[PDB]
């Protein structure tokens, strides 16, 4: 009775999408094939025929490899042969070469999939779009997608995974103009866009899990685990569930400043723990240390507004409430003077799973914080600042605007950049 | 699949299948695995895509025919049984 | 004869209703079909008050089972007694609710009241005689803040002279488990105070507490502290079937309690609550029944009744007892905790005993009491919304419905009227 | 017991069939190719 | 002794009167071929009322099947219940029917009445004091309508005294299987406020909710909605064939429910419509078949009663009841709901009691109530016809098989005046 | 009892007429031998005296090729040896050639054999023809034909399954002189004209029944469903069953304005069926959709009339009526003012039988949607326009005069379709 259509957008989120609808599979218990050797399996999938459970999802990509390599796989006999559409020519990391050229040519064969999803659908909780922050097939789609499905669908909360610009290490050297404009589409048409850097994951995967050299593929595997969580309660069972209704209520603090942050805490490396077990007592403490934040920026350099603390395991009711104390008396996690409470809890039943070959252990317990800290502010700022640097001397400018984008478009952007900035600055400001 | 009704299942093309006559008789090598994967495969005259796949018979039902645990007015109506209070063994 | 149904309204009250009819049922004879196994004749003679008779002998729960997600009687259905309610009060929402008292009860509220009533009614016309009614919500969040209070608003026109009973889990000062708590309660409080008459206000905080310092369970989950809860639910009704000495109801309750309409804000405890490692010397006495009532450890409420006089004790005794020795520690708790109980009115307690004791237990009783420190909850939670009000934090997901600035500016301003003369008479 | 009659309760998405303007085979399929002249 | 013609001519009635037939067939223990083989001679005693007789014992049903397309005569033959009706009575015509007012009441429809009229003969004369008619038909097609307004036509001229108890499944919103109903309505009610005592209006649009929301299934066919159908057909003539305290024949349930001569259109209705699930949880008494009785989920037509003040009511309540309840749970709802009772009749209710409970339902009933509520069904028909006539539609083919403008605008104004009447006392 | 005349005419009729009959054959247990190894059969197979099942149909082209191939072809040991009507010469794309010249020459052979048919079995409900308006024996003959049979026999309803021109798709330069000389007779003796397109199908066949190579024999199976679902609510029982001659009075309102669409929904191959739960719901959301069409004509330009949903299988009528309320409510499918309603509904009892070794899935439902819009208007002023470019100075005309033709009715026949372009044109407004 409860949905979630997924959009997996762009290279990135097909690819973060291969890695979660594998742990959605084995959550539930279809082979890779669909084919199940209960309502859990409904939010992500349906069932059709003789067992044929095929997953809620429409792969899109404007370039026709990444999808390619899902219709050529093992995942080949799960996902519609239809819900899987690619296209021609790429968009060359050119926000304008998808929202305004080529992307404008495949919106109708993805936005009539979803009217078909839903229509089988009989309870769309909120969509599920996977984008990154980088390029054109995740910034301007996910943007134009974006617009129409917000007033073609509706009020349903449209939330969104998106991989944001690193500080330092990034695979581009036009990614600070794409980011900006992707969220002048965004910051108006979505409701909670989960946020993640790669540069962090890749020090969660260094510091804790002991995992050097990790690939694209185990840096996705933990974003599954955070989304799973999310959408873990809407699936099996629990004490304390949050509908993905509630994700919203209990965190957007103000009619923007919707960017939660995301911190699986018990992350714990494959061969290491043989005489312990976290406690929801030190995994909580876990999920706040300044170094387990997946998306970079000094927690501390801010004020944590609000906080959704959703534990997966054999967490009791009780034992959350001793956590939240102590963290609420820790100095330095500093909540903001209007909001007096601060805490949401999650207690799921379901134990994180194991992908069959993977980094992450068995842990009976879990801690997928979704924080909103004034602390994001600066972790775009620099963003903002490299957008600075280049557009100054009108540099690659020249390929934006010969693809249908008015070079005023950029300032505009900026404009409500720097808007995000005074807002995130102002809700902090504490009251006179 | 294969126990989806006990006539065999709709195998996909493989190098026995192959034909001389039609356009995907194909030079070279010719082992199971590219007529079993779609960017070799090509079109013939007025055929279905090569499956790739491992599909039922012919006779196959598709789709989801739900059979409810029903009988409906007559059995709403047409008789009145109340619980049944079972004699337990005497413990 | 006597009739009271009840109203499972909310995560929370719908799961502290699988606890009422596993306490209930348990203590005269209904089995998990439904099927009468028990010893004693003196507890079929007033299955009419919470239980309906069908063809063949099986009693069915008089209970509505009211939610907007059909995630949580999906549960209590699952759980042992969920085949005992009837398939067709186990009504529901399909649309979610966000735990937003604004969309709980005016706009996706506003789909499932004119089905509730349908199935309040056709139950509560059915009887002989009406008392009054049931309802455990939560006070602090969606479904059972926002659809809650609906509820006691419709169902008071309809009946407007029944005992209208509701249950709640005020949200705790330290433990906080929804953000928009604050913003919750205030709205529901405010329709509380007028078409409500007995309301007893428990907490998660103390029921905690009494879980680790009189129960020594180091395991307490959601289903052990909704048992304590259900105690004083039994309780309170016990006087209403079981037979006995000096009576009373609950309409009795209210005039020997409330002493000004307003003041309806009760507090509850069970007084025989024990560590499960006792085994040995069994004799409880009266003397030492009356000691772990009137103590600041067994209230199930946040606030502590030291910070404030009483209004009126209400102990509904229960089990074989001489009243002479329970009217004299009546009054020795009076004398002896002086400033602690009210100078103007005489008499602060009312005294009422059952004969027949909760199964096991040979002897117990339940708390009523209302102190009138319970203004410091009332006064917190406005710190809690003055702070959160003023610069509109959460508003700008409760105003999109349609509710405006107004109807937050007149609840806190009846809050701080709730506030005023709970403690104008503090000051006697 | 007092009875009175009631009923017809007002309980008990998707944009279009139509709109979506569909496109056609050279978008996600195969072009079949175009042809000039010799000169 | 008191007998009743039956007619199944139309595509609809030609199924619900077979349906019918299996739901007479077993009361009086006719089996599928036609020897009797119940147990009780209370059954016997009247196997002259519905049914005839023959050499052995084979006691045919006394019906007459008509439909100008030979479909539904095999489809019925080889049914459920076939061979017992007689090889003669399946007057057929090998035509087109085809959806249309002028196709079975003026054109090829007209071709077969004689010989249809010609078979309804041979039985009236047969048989002793005849009583009624009974016509299954569908006020929205051709034969339904056409057909239907012509036997009854040409059969309240041949036997004016005789009452007249046809069943249509008048038009609606939601459910549409015909483009051109609203005419076909229309102009069918023209004949049939002039021509008929007894027109039970049954829809589908609420039949399909009752075995949607009432009797829960989840694959509701077109043989469901017929029994449901026909259970309130075998309901209004019970007390014609078994004992009762207190009975009521066809020409009582006319004197007693049609208040004024042109106010005669009435919505049927069953009582034991309860889903097997909750079949156990609630009981079957008197007081409980009367909720089940009085509301709108149990009325097999729309239009809700509550928007139109009832004029009058019967309930042939069946099986073995106490008249002392019948009489105050009948009293009760009555000035429980004098709003929505009418006034200028003291009294508004009729109970008849049959001895003879429906196979199984040891107590059931059958609801029969003319109510000021109809107005909307005979007024949603009344605009369709008006979009489908101020750009004259399908009147190409109507205007071509014999009809006339002026026949539309006849039927119409005929048509309002019924809402007009049945609103000239709703406003009392 | 039952009877449907199917007569098939020209180059496109004949090749429909094959395969059409291969799902009739195949429906029940007739070999194409002829030889049956009960009361279904008589509507299109004629019973003999040994057990044989003469079909009841005429095939009639001036063509020898297309006839001969029946003649040698496997479908042979069951027609009759002389309904195999062959000309001697061709009509060669010429309205001239079959109805005023060789075509009158045919006549009197091939309406022998037709009033032979008649007299041999009761009950006729109607009359089905088979052609194009491309440019010969289906325009021509076609012609002299249903405006003589609407005399000869009387009244009974006239049904054509013609080939209208794409505004496109073209295998003749004169189409648009052949199509429009069709239709002044066509207009005024035919009841329902179901026009079927041919890039449409293309289309159709490449997106859903997937073939990037489709061939003629492809293009008939479909339309051969077509025209085996209208006749099977009178060839099987059913719940909702619609005759012959009463969807006639239930989808032309006006006289003039008479020409319907058509489409079927279970047109979806083997790798989708699996993954796909054609179930009531979206089966009936398929025929509304633009892509489903039949014939290319935008469905959403111009609003739609009447709507004649031939159910076909194990439909559950609740199912269908509530999925029919929520075809209503939703806003692109704009309905007539002056029909409140518009949905003809019915229920066969027998499941598609598709041919074995075929493309299509073998589905237990179908919906033939015929349905009747004011967007075909639009579809003939594309015709209609190429008459006024090879007009302006009369091309391809000495043709048409040279065997024999007045220059009178090509202005006559524009006034027809400036009739029929005003008549599908005024039942669009509304009054107030
Ligand atoms: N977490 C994660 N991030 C990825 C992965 N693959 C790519 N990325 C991110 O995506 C950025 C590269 O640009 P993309 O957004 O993937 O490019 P795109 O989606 O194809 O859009 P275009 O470049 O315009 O075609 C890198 O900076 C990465 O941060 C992945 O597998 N996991
Ligand atoms: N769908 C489909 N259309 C066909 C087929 N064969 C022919 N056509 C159509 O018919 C047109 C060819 O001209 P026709 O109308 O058949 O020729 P004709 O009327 O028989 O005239 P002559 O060939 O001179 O006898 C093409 O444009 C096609 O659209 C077929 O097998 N399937
Ligand atoms: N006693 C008890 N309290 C609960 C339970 N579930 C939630 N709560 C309390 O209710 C508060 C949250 O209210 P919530 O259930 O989310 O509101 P609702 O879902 O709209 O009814 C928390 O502070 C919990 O302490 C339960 O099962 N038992
Ligand atoms: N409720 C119900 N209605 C039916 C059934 N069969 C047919 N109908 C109705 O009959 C109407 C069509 O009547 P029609 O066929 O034109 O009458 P005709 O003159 O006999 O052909 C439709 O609106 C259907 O709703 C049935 O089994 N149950
Ligand atoms: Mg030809």
């Amino acid at each position: 009775m409860r949905e979630c259509i997924s959009v997996h957008v762009g290279q990135a989120g097909v690819q973060i999408g291969n890695a979660c609808w594998e742990l959605y599979c084995l959550e539930h218990g279809i082979q890779p094939d669909g084919q199940m050797p209960d309502d859990s399996f409904n939010t992500f999938f349906s069932e059709t025929g003789a067992g044929k459970h095929v997953p809620r999802a429409v792969f899109v990509d404007l370039e026709p490899t990444v999808i390619d390599e899902v219709r050529t796989g093992t995942y080949r006999q799960l996902f519609h042969p239809e819900q899987l559409i690619t296209g021609k020519e790429d968009a060359a990391n050119n926000y304008a070469r998808g929202h305004y050229t080529i992307g404008k040519e495949l919106i109708d064969l993805v936005l009539d999939r979803i009217r078909k999803l839903a229509d089988q659908c009989t309870g769309l909780q909120g969509f599920l779009i996977f984008h990154s922050f980088g390029g054109g097939t995740g910034s301007g789609f996910t943007s134009l997608l974006m617009e129409r499905l917000s007033v073609d669908y509706g009020k349903k909360s449209k939330l969104e995974f998106s991989i944001y610009p690193a500080p330092q290490v990034s695979t581009a050297v036009v990614e600070p103009y794409n980011s900006i404009l992707t969220t002048h589409t965004t910051l108006e048409h979505s409701d909670c866009a989960f946020m993640v850097d790669n540069e962090a994951i890749y020090d969660i995967c260094r510091r804790n899990l002991d995992i050097e050299r990790p690939t694209y593929t185990n840096l996705n595997r933990l974003i599954g685990q955070i989304v799973s969580s999310i959408t873990a309660s809407l699936r099996f069972d629990g004490a304390l569930n949050v509908d993905l209704t509630e994700f919203q209520t209990n965190l957007v603090p103000y009619p923007r400043i919707h960017f939660p942050l995301a911190t699986y805490a018990p992350v714990i490396s494959a061969e290491k723990a043989y005489h312990e077990q976290l406690s929801v007592a030190e995994i909580t403490n876990a999920c706040f240390e300044p170094a387990n934040q997946m998306v970079k920026c000094d927690p501390r350099h801010g004020k944590y507004m609000a906080c959704c603390l959703l534990y997966r395991g054999d967490v009791v009711p009780k034992d959350v409430n001793a956590a939240i104390a102590t963290i609420k008396t820790k100095r330095t996690i500093q909540f903001v003077d209007w909001c007096p409470t601060g805490f949401k809890v999650g207690i799921n039943y379901q134990p994180p799973t194991v992908v069959p070959g993977g980094d992450l252990a068995k842990v009976q317990r879990a801690v997928c914080m979704l924080s909103n800290t004034t602390a994001i502010a600066e972790a775009w700022a620099r963003l903002d600042h490299k957008f600075d640097l280049m557009y100054a001397k009108r540099a690659f400018v020249h390929w934006y605007v010969g693809e249908g984008m008015e070079e005023g478009e950029f300032s505009e952007a900026r404009e409500d950049m720097a808007a995000l900035e005074k807002d995130y600055e102002e809700v902090g400001m504490d009251s006179v | 699949t294969v126990s989806q009704i006990c006539p065999p299942p709709r195998r996909p093309l493989t190098v026995a299948d192959i034909r001389p006559g039609m356009e995907n008789e194909r030079l070279g090598v010719v082992r199971d695995s590219m007529f079993q994967n779609p960017l070799i495969v090509k079109a013939e005259l007025g055929k279905p895509r090569e499956r790739s796949c491992s599909l039922p018979g012919i006779n196959f039902n598709y789709g989801l025919y739900i059979r409810g645990l029903d009988g409906g007015v007559p059995e709403a109506i047409g008789h009145w049984n109340v619980f049944k209070q079972q004699p337990t063994c005497p413990h | 004869m006597r009739e009271i149904v009840h109203l499972q309204a909310g995560q929370c009250g719908n799961q502290i209703g699988a606890k009422f009819w596993e306490v209930i049922s348990d203590e005269h004879g209904i089995d998990p079909t439904g099927t009468y196994h028990g010893d004693s004749d003196l507890q079929l003679e007033r299955i009419n008050v919470y239980y309906n008779e069908a063809t063949g002998g099986k009693y069915v729960p008089r209970a509505v089972l009211v939610d907007l997600e059909p995630g949580t009687m999906d549960s209590v259905r699952s759980g042992p007694f969920g085949q005992i309610f009837r398939p067709d009060n186990f009504v529901f929402g399909q649309s979610g609710a966000g735990n937003n008292w604004a969309k709980g009860h005016y706009t996706e509220g506003a789909e499932l009241v004119d089905s509730v009533l349908d199935v309040v009614r056709k139950e509560a016309e059915s009887c002989d005689c009406l008392q009054g009614f049931q309802l455990t919500h939560s006070l602090g969040g969606g479904t059972g803040s926002g659809m809650g209070t609906l509820l006691i608003s419709k169902i008071r026109e309809e009946y407007p002279d029944r005992i209208m009973n509701t249950f709640s889990v005020v949200p705790s000062p330290k433990v906080s488990d929804t953000v928009v708590e604050p913003y919750n309660a205030t709205l529901s409080v405010h329709q509380l105070v007028e078409n409500t008459d007995e309301t007893y206000c428990i907490d998660n905080e103390a029921l905690y507490d009494i879980c680790f310092r009189t129960l020594k369970l180091t395991t307490p989950t959601y289903g052990d502290l909704n048992h304590l809860v259900s105690a004083t639910m039994s309780g309170v009704t016990t006087c209403l079937r079981f037979p006995g000495q000096l009576n009373a109801d609950l309409r009795k309750l209210a005039v020997n309690m409330v002493p000004f309409p307003r003041l309806h804000f009760f507090m509850p405890g069970f007084a025989p609550l024990t560590s499960r490692g006792s085994q040995q010397y069994r004799a409880l006495t009266v003397p030492e029944l009356t000691q772990q009532m009137f103590d600041a450890k067994n209230m199930m409420a946040a606030c502590d009744p030291r910070h404030g006089r009483y209004l009126t004790v209400a102990a509904v005794f229960r089990g074989r007892m001489s009243m002479k020795e329970v009217d004299e520690q009546m009054l020795n708790v009076q004398n002896k905790n002086s400033s602690y109980f009210v100078e103007w009115i005489p008499n602060n307690v009312k005294t009422a005993v059952c004969d027949i004791p909760p199964r096991g237990l040979k002897m117990s009783a339940t708390f009523i009491g209302n102190s009138t420190a319970i203004q410091e909850l009332f006064k917190r939670i406005s710190e809690q919304f003055t702070a959160m009000f003023r610069r509109k934090a959460f508003l700008h997901w409760y105003t999109g419905e349609g509710m405006d600035e107004m109807e937050f500016t007149e609840a806190e301003s009846n809050m701080n009227d709730l506030v005023s003369e709970y403690q104008q008479y503090q000051d006697a | 017991p007092s009875f009175s009659i009631k009923g017809r309760s007002k309980l008990g998405k998707t944009p279009g069939p139509a709109a979506y303007r569909q496109t056609d085979v050279q978008v996600t399929k195969f072009k079949a190719p175009q042809y000039t002249m010799a000169a």
